[PDB]
RNA sequence: AGGUUGACCUCGGAUCAGGUAGGAGGACCCGCUGAACUUAAGCAUAUCAAUAAGCGGAGGAAAAGAAACCAACAGGGAUUGCCCUAGUAACGGCGAGUGAAGCGGCAACAGCUCAAAUUUGAAAGCUGGCUUCGGCCCGCGUUGUAAUUUGGAGAGGAUGCUUU
RNA sequence: AAAGCUCCUUCGACGAGUCGAGUAGUUUGGGAAUGCUGCUCAAAAUGGGAGGUAAAUUUCUUCUAAAGCUAAAUACCGGCCA
């Protein structure tokens, strides 16, 4: 998977 | 986000895909008039990093202007002074198309504030700009404090004064030593190193 | 023509933020 | 060498109005003072080392303070312009000399503040209390916080017993062979890859 | 699945037996990257 | 209307002290916007993908197949740009997808998915690798068939 | 950090002060390649193809004339390590396509 | 009823509801365009001059401005202006001539906002209309309006204190 | 509810017919090192620009363009008051 950024949770 | 990959795509401009597109919107554009307004914006992930906003008091006026050089208007094409060594095809005009552009499309809306402009499509004869405006009399730009600086009346017409990102690209507003002589300004530069000061105890 | 007044202090929700955690202070200096 | 082959006389721009100009810059600096009252009329500045070897040896002030001298000194970047700290984010520390005489000067600014409360009714923990906050105050930190010592020292006295030997083979010869080095740096490391290559073929 | 009318040739524009090499119209048509096409088609399809 | 009741219900909750998540249940919904769903595709969170046929410009979404493709979601090109808008609430929508539904749905979503497979991708697999276009005019189609008979005649 | 020397001429001048490691600043992470944007211009090349001139370089290199890849680069891009860098990413394009043909 | 009934997109009309632009002034300011007399013995490089005339556009100042900077130092640190650098580096038929910038001292000092991220457990945003002033509608908008982030970082974590 | 401080495995998107090159005109002290515009070509990802003599190779130093706002110190043969 291609993440932007790191999410919370 | 797709706006990512419209750009990496837009860099292509080459490919066969954007070179299909760029042919069929140029006859498009055209067969329109010379200044017409766009419902959106054609190049959306340009309109949006150059400031564009899906609100009420942003328009979209696509424009094309023709290319080339000056021309001098003197009869017969001729100067009577001393010589030249040059023809008037080679005169070259200080401005950008751009700004042309940009002027012709704020005297066609003389109650917005041009915003910026981009190059969207060109042939032999023409280059074809979309600009983009802002209504200062709107409420929903007069509430914004991130546009609403354009609704003082320092930013009237500023594209007529070079206010405009190829506006300064053509004043040549850039820090160092390449951009000595035009940094502050040409002529104030100029008028500063030839003004004679003389102090009272000189 | 002129901006209200209350348009010409909208100010963003950052700018508030920061505005109400760091305002300018009165401050002195021992001599 | 007279440049007056232009039209010099509509550009010649006298200064009568000099001690005009000082008395509203006297008054406009009146107001600002008046203004800012109890605070001093200007920031806090560090002390930097001008560039160039024509002016590498005289100390001045700079712009403001760097993130790691106020990190080291232990003031938040936000409450630093907030308090009469001027803050540059371009500047670096690339020596310790230059950081450690800034964060002491960061440290005597902050132990000479006197930070009044928000709000009078309800002092706070980083608050100066009332009975501490009447002192005798400084308005100007371009004069309590000035460059102390601008030069080095031009004169100092050492006993006969410690005075140094020197360079081996004396000063001026000694900048004769840093010269000679500094211009055969890259002949005599060529002839290295030779003498090198030369002993890897016929070894 | 509904398709639209289709034309009598499908493929890319190609003129494959033209000797010249000036020019981006020349370049695209008379040079031959089928090879270069179906091996990068292949390893993608490989990777999928 | 129906996100003004569950904001009151909710309200009310809070007044008498519970969260809200104890009247409120898991949205199950269409995702929609075209950022959003790329994202989620990116992040391979999207079940179903359906992209509209018409969006001017067409560059907004003719990266779509080849990232839907590249990421292993199913997709499939509808008509209607405004069909979607419709199922949106909205005027338009460019594209619109599913990650996950409920449980009564999940078995009517899995043969939505095999059906849209088995019908849509492996009929369209040659076929999106041809030029469209290149069409005649009536006129030249004639001139055409007129000129290829007389040579056959002749 | 080398330490100066302490003299004003020769290898290393300078006044001799005792020098800081700095962490790297954030405006100098410019030109790092991030994932997504490997990612997002591998699918925008593979959807658009190639350039005309790209083409013609391609069929050079493939024939084997490297020089003139070279020389043919620099003319259309303007200069030699343009020309350098565009020769090496079509080698690796090929170097691909031989990889899985 | 489907030969119908609609949803969109684009393009129009209206003395439609509400708005705005033009002209003047132009000493100073931002641009465009642009001479010749003069000075070179004369004279097509040049000089006058990146000036006068002409054209467009602002304000009480304008402009510029928070480095794709200067530097090469033990490094300075947005912009502007004064002194100095300096008639210096440099450019120049057949030579008449032209001519900056870094550093340094001072006046004044002030910093920031977007695009590129999924709010996705809820477009949370906004123009207008009617109001009993509680709100309710017609819409804009997902081809993206709020919050968050802007490189000085930030996002995610950990962690324990402070702030409004 | 927001906000600040300390540390960190990891992540860390950053502006294209633009930059740049050739050529032409003009301009500059930058008639080897200047800027602007037109035509043609046309980028890249520790990449790019600059580092005032052309080029190749190996290094190093500095910033981070092609989006935007902002008082003051500065100018003032127009206007108004003194």
């Amino acid at each position: 998977a291609v993440s932007v950024r790191k999410r919370a949770g | 986000g797709a706006l990512k990959y419209l750009e990496e795509l837009s860099k292509k401009k080459q490919s066969d895909v954007v070179r299909f597109l760029l042919r069929v919107r140029c006859w498009e554009y055209r067969q329109l008039n010379v200044i017409h307004r766009a419902s959106r914006p054609s190049r959306p992930d340009k309109a949006r990093r150059l400031g564009y906003k899906a609100k009420q008091g942003y328009v979209i006026y696509r424009v094309r202007v023709r290319r080339g050089g000056r021309k001098r208007p003197v009869p017969k094409g001729a100067t009577y002074g001393k010589p030249t060594n040059q023809g008037v095809n080679q005169l070259k005009y200080q401005r950008s198309l751009r700004a042309t552009a940009e002027e012709r499309v704020g005297r066609r809306c003389s109650n917005l504030r041009v915003l910026n402009s981009y190059w969207v499509n060109q042939d032999s004869t023409y280059k074809y700009y979309e600009v983009i405006l802002v209504d200062p009399n709107h409420k929903a730009i007069r509430r914004d404090p991130r546009i609403n600086w354009i609704c003082n009346p320092v930013h009237k017409h500023r594209e007529c004064r070079g206010l405009t990102s190829t506006g300064k690209k053509s004043r040549g507003l850039n820090k160092g030593h390449r951009f000595n002589k035009t940094r502050a300004g040409r002529r104030k530069t100029w008028k500063r190193h030839n003004t004679l000061s003389l102090w009272r105890y000189r | 023509r002129r901006l209200s007044k209350e348009d010409a202090s909208r100010v963003l929700e950052k700018t508030k933020k920061r505005l109400t955690h760091f305002p300018q202070r009165k401050y002195a200096v021992k001599a | 060498n007279n440049h007056f082959r232009k039209h010099w006389q509509r550009r010649v721009r006298c200064h009568f109005d000099q001690p005009g100009k000082k008395v509203t810059r006297r008054l406009a600096r009146r107001a600002k003072a008046a203004a800012l009252a109890p605070r001093p009329v200007d920031k806090l500045r560090p002390i930097v080392r001008c560039p160039t070897v024509k002016y590498n040896r005289r100390t001045r002030l700079g712009r403001g303070f760097t993130l790691e001298e106020l990190k080291a000194a232990g003031i938040p970047r936000l409450l630093a312009p907030t308090i009469g700290i001027a803050v540059d984010h371009r500047r670096k520390n690339l020596s310790e000399e230059s950081l450690a005489a800034n964060v002491q000067r960061l440290k005597d600014y902050k132990a000479r503040l006197i930070l009044f409360p928000r709000k009078s009714n309800k002092p706070k923990k980083a608050d100066t209390p009332k009975d501490q906050q009447t002192a005798e105050t400084t308005t100007s930190l371009r004069t309590s916080f000035g460059v102390e010592q601008p030069l080095a020292p031009g004169f100092t006295e050492i006993s006969k017993s410690e005075i140094p030997a020197g360079i081996e083979g004396g000063a001026y010869r000694a900048l004769r062979k840093a010269r000679s080095d500094a211009r055969l740096v890259g002949v005599r490391e060529k002839r290295a890859k030779e003498k090198a290559e030369a002993e890897a073929n016929k070894k | 699945v509904l398709k639209p009318l289709t034309g009598d040739n499908t493929e890319a524009p190609k003129q494959h037996s033209q000797p010249s090499r000036k020019g981006k119209k020349a370049w695209r048509k008379n040079i031959d990257l089928t090879e270069v096409e179906q091996g990068l088609e292949e390893l993608n399809e490989q990777i999928i | 209307q129906e996100k003004k009741e569950r904001l009151l219900r909710e309200a009310t909750a809070i007044k008498e002290g519970k969260k809200k998540e104890d009247v409120s249940k898991k949205p199950y919904t269409v995702k929609y916007g075209l950022n959003h769903v790329v994202g989620l595709i990116e992040n391979k969170k999207a079940s179903l993908v359906l992209i509209a046929n018409d969006v001017d410009p067409i560059e907004l979404v003719v990266f779509l197949p080849a990232l839907c493709r590249k990421m292993g979601i199913p997709y499939a090109i509808i008509k209607g740009k405004a069909r979607l808008g419709t199922l949106v609430h909205k005027k338009t929508a460019a594209v619109v997808a599913i990650t996950e539904v409920r449980s009564e749905d999940k078995n009517e979503l899995a043969k939505l998915i095999s059906a849209v497979k088995e019908g849509y991708l492996e009929k369209v697999e040659d076929t999106r690798k041809r030029w469209g276009g290149g069409i005649m005019g009536f006129k030249a189609q004639k001139r055409e068939e007129k000129r290829k008979k007389s040579l056959e005649t002749a | 950090p080398v330490e100066r020397t302490g003299l004003i001429r020769g290898l290393n001048k300078g006044h001799k002060t005792t020098r800081r490691v700095l962490k790297e600043r954030p405006s100098r992470r410019k030109g790092a390649q991030s994932k997504r944007t490997q990612f997002v211009r591998s699918l925008i090349r593979e959807v658009a193809g190639l350039a005309p001139y790209e083409r013609r370089v391609i069929e050079l290199l493939r024939n084997g004339k490297d020089k003139r890849a070279r020389k043919f680069s620099k003319k259309k891009l303007g200069t030699f390590g343009r020309a350098k860098r565009k020769c090496e990413e079509l080698q690796r394009i090929i170097a691909e396509s031989r990889r899985a043909h």
